[PDB]
């Protein structure tokens, strides 16, 4: 089976900035997907098929990468995004990357 | 818009069986393959099941074959072919399965594959 | 119909047909053996001669029965209540509802 | 079908004319041999008095039987941009 | 100050004419609608109806025939006149005053509104039954 | 602006168009219940069910001041084709 | 039409479930006023139990009434050669 690993795990940063999550599949070439989830609510989608965001989400969220290596970039960290962030291909999920107010 | 409704949170007894509905409306139902997923306390995710509803062909993850079934019901009228109802019958409960369950859709996106799930339901917790 | 409530508690007395229009209930209080009296003259408006804790039903919703809520029942509320409805959809009821009586311990 | 029809249960005043006629009738069911007694509300500009007893009929039935709109289809106007062919 | 004072013969014969009046205190009969309520013994009461000068004299349609409401503008009293008594009128009878209002539920100028009465005071109650 | 085929012919419709709109609010307050009756195989007939709430008559509303001012503007631009000493009134329709 | 329906005349064992239901029903005739009583055999995946007495109905008839195949038309696949238009 294909196991994931995310790069920061817990992160405790500042608003207004840019942040690149990195995820690392174990066999490459995949269709990468990104998820933003608030605590105790519905997880909704950010990014399908490694690059392209959905309708009705802000354009500050960009996904990027290729091969076995995938970046999730956020520029201008607004107040909304203190959440957890997941990355996935099909039947697995990441551990959960958290970005925190400090 | 695309809307999913679940049922309310049920506290149960060990060894029993639960039935969680997932009623979907707002879209053309027979395109989209529906999925079912769990969130345990502090375990991250794991995926249960998937169901094509044009004939209801199912499959599972490895640790759930033979204690869970999922059925579906289409619409039998020539005016509204939009709405569908999925049933999750779940038997063989245990303290490990104390979790919340979400039923979920492939969205209508242009760069979708299959497995990028977009629309989610509001979630039901079940504790045994 | 003869709801017996111990004092200090909360009484909820119902009467009449279910609501089919906007409803203008009148509640009457009846001293036993004496004359009747008025207590509630709109849905939830009280006139003088009587204080609060006789909350009438809001008649604005539909498909409901007239509830009159009393809190902190005393021995002076050992009385007979009369519902009297004035609906929009119905004709005028010239006859009141049933004879409901509140007994105090 | 021939209707058996009455007023809706309303406080009638003599000056205001009643806009709702509560008619009930015979109608076939999904099986062709069983039939059901069903009831509906209709507006008085869609029912006529055929000739104590008050039996009624729908207004279109001595012209042509006619068609229900589907509730799938909406009625609000979308814009149409008219456009010219080549030449 | 208001107090009221009914009257009746009380012990009367069947198929007769029954006439009752009610007394005033302070106010007049011009300023308010008056109302008559009967009540059989241990039962729900029955509103015979209401009265006013200038034609505002709608009756109960239950009785409708044997009743007569009248004022006394000189003596400032109110009076009911019943005819043809049956055993169902074995009742405490009541004079009462009332005040009106306008319960309004829609457009006012399509006559989508109605009135309520409410009887604020009552009389003393007069037990008139019928026997031999 | 008015427009016409021609004004002195009283068969063709003088149609008038103005700049500022008149906002018109129209409503039905009778709360309705849909009910499906199956006619036969798959013929889902729809009917009114029960009327709940309070039964009224449906009605349209327009504001007074915008109506008075827009009628002033159409009588101002309708007087130009007829001479200036012309009393202009409005009725409702006559039959049909 | 509401069916009156029984087993086919067969030696029934309890474990094997019967695949044939022999139903008789009312049906119209060529003249609209005469009607005939006729009998057919049906397979149990096409007949459901409406609610001693055992009266049945066809499975499709609370969805849509539907169409007989003509016995002129066959069902075997003829080959189709797909071919390209000009250009
Ligand atoms: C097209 O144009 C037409 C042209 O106007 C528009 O037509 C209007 O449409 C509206 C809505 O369709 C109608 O409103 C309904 O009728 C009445 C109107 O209220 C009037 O009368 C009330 C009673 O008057 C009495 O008391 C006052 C003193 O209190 C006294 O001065 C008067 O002479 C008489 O003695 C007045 O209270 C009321 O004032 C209200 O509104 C004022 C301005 O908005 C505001 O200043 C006040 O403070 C007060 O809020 C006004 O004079 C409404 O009362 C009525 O609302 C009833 O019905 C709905 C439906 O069920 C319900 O939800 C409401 O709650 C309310 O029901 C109350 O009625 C009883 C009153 O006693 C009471 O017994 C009920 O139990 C219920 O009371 C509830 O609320 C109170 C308040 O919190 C609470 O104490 C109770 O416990 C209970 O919870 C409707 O809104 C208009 O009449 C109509 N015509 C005119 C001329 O305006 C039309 O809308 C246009 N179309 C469109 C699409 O826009
Ligand atoms: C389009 O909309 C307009 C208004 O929005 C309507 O115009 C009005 O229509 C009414 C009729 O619908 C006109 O007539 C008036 O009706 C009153 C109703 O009273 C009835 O009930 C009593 C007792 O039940 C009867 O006695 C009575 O005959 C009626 O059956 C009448 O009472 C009015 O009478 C007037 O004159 C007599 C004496 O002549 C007086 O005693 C009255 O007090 C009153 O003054 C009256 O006839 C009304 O006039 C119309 N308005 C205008 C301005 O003309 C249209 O009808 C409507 N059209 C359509 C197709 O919808
Ligand atoms: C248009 O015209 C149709 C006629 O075709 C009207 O339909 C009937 O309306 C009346 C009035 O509501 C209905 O009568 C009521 O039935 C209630 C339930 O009865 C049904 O269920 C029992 C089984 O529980 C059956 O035995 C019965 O046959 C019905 O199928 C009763 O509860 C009502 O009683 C009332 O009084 C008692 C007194 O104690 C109260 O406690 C109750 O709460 C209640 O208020 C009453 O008897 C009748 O059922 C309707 N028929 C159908 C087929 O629906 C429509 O009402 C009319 N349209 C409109 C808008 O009014
Ligand atoms: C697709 O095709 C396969 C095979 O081609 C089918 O698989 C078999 O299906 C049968 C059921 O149809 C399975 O069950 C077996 O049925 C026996 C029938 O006995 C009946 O009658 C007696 C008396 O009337 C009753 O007591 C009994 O309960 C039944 O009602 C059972 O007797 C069998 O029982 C077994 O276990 C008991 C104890 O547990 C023993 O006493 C018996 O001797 C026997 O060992 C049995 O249950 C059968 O198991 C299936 N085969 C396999 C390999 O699993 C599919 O059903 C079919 N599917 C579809 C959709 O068509
Ligand atoms: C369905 O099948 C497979 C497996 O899930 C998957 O196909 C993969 O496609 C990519 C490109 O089409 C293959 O990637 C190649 O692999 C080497 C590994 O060293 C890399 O150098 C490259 O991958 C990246 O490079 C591209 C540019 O060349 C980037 O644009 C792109 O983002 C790639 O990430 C090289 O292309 C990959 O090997 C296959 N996988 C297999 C097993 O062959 C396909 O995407 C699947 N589709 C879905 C929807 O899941
Ligand atoms: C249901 O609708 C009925 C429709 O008749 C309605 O009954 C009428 O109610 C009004 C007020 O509740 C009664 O009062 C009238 O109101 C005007 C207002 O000024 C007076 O001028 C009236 O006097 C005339 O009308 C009488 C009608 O018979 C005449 O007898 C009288 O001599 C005058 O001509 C009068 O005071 C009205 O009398 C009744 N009508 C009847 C027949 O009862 C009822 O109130 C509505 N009920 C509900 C619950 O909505
Ligand atoms: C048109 O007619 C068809 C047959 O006449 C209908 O098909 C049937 O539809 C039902 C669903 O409505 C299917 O399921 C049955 O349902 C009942 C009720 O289920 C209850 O029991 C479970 C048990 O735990 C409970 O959890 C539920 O909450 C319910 O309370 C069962 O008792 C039956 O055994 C059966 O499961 C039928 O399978 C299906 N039959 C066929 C042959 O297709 C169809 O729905 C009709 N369509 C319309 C629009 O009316
Ligand atoms: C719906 O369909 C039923 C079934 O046909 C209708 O009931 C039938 O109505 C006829 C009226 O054309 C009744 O005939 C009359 O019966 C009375 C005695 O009740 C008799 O004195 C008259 O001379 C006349 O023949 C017939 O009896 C009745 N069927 C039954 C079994 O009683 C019904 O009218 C239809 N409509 C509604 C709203 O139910
Ligand atoms: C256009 O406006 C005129 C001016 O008011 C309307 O004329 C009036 O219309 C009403 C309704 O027909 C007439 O009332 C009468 O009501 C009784 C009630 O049943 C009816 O039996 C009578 O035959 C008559 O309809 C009213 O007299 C009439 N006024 C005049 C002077 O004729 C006219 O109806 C309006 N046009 C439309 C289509 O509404
Ligand atoms: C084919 O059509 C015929 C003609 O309608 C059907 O026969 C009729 O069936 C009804 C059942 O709905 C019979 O009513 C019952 O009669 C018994 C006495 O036999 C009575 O005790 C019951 O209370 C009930 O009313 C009716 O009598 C019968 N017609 C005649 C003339 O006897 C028949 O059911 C249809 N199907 C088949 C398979 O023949
Ligand atoms: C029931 O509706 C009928 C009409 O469908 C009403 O009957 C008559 O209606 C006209 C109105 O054009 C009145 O002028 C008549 O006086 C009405 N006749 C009677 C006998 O009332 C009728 O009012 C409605 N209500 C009832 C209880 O029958
Ligand atoms: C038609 O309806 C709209 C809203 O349904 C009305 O707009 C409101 O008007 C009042 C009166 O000034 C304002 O207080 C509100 O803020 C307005 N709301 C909105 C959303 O615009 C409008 O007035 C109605 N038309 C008429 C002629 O009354
Ligand atoms: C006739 O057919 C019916 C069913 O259509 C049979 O009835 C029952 O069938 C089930 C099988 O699912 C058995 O388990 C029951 O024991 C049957 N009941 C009875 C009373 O036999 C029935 O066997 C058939 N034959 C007859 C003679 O009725």
């Amino acid at each position: 089976e294909i196991v994931l690993t995310q790069s920061p795990g817990i992160l405790s940063l500042s608003p207004g900035e840019t942040a690149t999550l990195f995820c690392k599949a174990s066999q490459g070439g995949n269709a990468m997907t990104w998820y933003q989830k608030r605590r105790g609510q519905v997880p909704r989608l950010l990014i399908y098929d490694t690059s392209r965001r959905a309708s009705g989400v802000p354009d500050r969220f960009v996904g990027s990468g290729s091969g076995t290596d995938f970046f999730l970039t956020i520029n201008k960290l607004d107040r909304e995004d203190f959440a957890v962030y997941y990355c996935q291909q099909f039947e697995f999920f990441g551990l959960g990357s958290e970005l925190e107010v400090h | 818009q695309v809307q999913l409704v679940q049922s309310g949170a049920v506290i149960k007894t060990p060894g029993s069986s639960v039935k969680i509905s997932c009623r979907a409306s707002g879209y053309n139902f027979r395109d989209y393959s529906i999925h079912w997923v769990r969130l345990i306390p502090d375990k991250g995710f794991e995926w249960i099941g998937w169901i094509k509803p044009l004939w209801g062909a199912v499959s599972y993850a490895r640790q759930l074959q033979g204690r869970v079934s999922m059925t579906r019901q289409l619409s039998q009228d020539p005016d509204d072919p939009d709405w569908g109802v999925a049933y999750m019958e779940f038997s063989g409960l245990t303290p490990a399965d104390t979790a919340e369950y979400f039923c979920v859709r492939r969205g209508s996106c242009d760069y979708c594959g299959d497995f990028p799930w977009q629309y989610w339901g509001q979630g039901t917790v079940v504790v045994v | 119909t003869f709801v017996s409530v111990a004092p200090g508690q909360t009484a909820r007395i119902t009467c009449g047909e279910e609501s089919l229009g906007s409803r203008s209930v009148i509640w009457y209080q009846q001293r036993p053996g004496q004359a009747p009296s008025l207590i509630i003259y709109n849905n939830n408006d009280r006139p003088s001669g009587i204080p609060d804790r006789f909350s009438g039903s809001p008649g604005s919703t539909f498909g409901t029965t007239a509830t009159l809520t009393i809190t902190s029942v005393e021995a002076g509320d050992e009385a007979d209540y009369y519902c009297h409805i004035w609906d929009s959809r119905r004709p005028t009821n010239w006859v009141f509802g049933e004879g409901t009586t509140l007994i105090v311990l | 079908v021939t209707l058996q029809c009455t007023n809706v249960t309303n406080n009638i005043t003599d000056d205001m004319r009643g806009e709702l006629k509560n008619c009930s009738f015979n109608m076939t069911t999904e099986l062709r041999d069983k039939k059901q007694k069903v009831y509906s509300l209709f507006y008085r500009l869609d029912v006529v008095q055929i000739n104590s007893n008050k039996e009624y009929r729908l207004i279109n039935c001595n012209t042509s039987a006619c068609t229900q709109a589907c509730p799938k289809v909406s009625f609000e106007p979308i814009p149409i941009h008219y456009c010219a062919p080549a030449g | 100050q208001v107090h009221l004072q009914e009257s009746g013969p009380g012990l009367v014969k069947p198929s007769e004419t029954l006439s009752l009046t009610c007394n005033v205190s302070g106010t007049l009969v011009r300023d308010n609608y008056w109302s008559w309520i009967r009540q059989p013994l241990g039962k729900q009461p029955e509103w015979i109806g209401y009265v006013h000068d200038s034609g505002d004299t709608n009756y109960n349609p239950s009785l409708k025939s044997r009743v007569h409401l009248s004022l006394d503008k000189s003596k400032n009293l109110v009076s009911l006149r019943l005819t043809g008594v049956t055993a169902a009128d074995s009742a405490i009878y009541y004079c009462a005053t009332t005040k009106h209002g306008r319960r309004i539920y829609g457009v006012v100028a399509f006559k989508e509104w109605f009135t309520y009465f409410y009887m604020d005071v009552w009389g003393k109650g007069t037990s008139v039954t019928v026997s031999s | 602006m008015i427009r016409s085929e021609n004004i002195t012919n009283n068969a063709k419709n003088i149609l008038v168009q103005f700049n500022t709109p008149v906002q018109i609010n129209c409503t039905r307050p009778n709360n309705n219940t849909r009910k499906s009756i199956r006619i036969g195989p798959g013929q889902a007939f729809y009917a009114t069910g029960d009327i709940i709430g309070d039964i009224r008559q449906a009605h349209c509303n327009v504001s007074k001041a915008t109506w008075n001012e827009t009628l002033g503007k159409v009588v101002k631009q309708l007087r130009k084709h007829f001479g200036n000493n012309t009393i202009i009134r409005f009725a409702n329709s006559s039959g049909g």
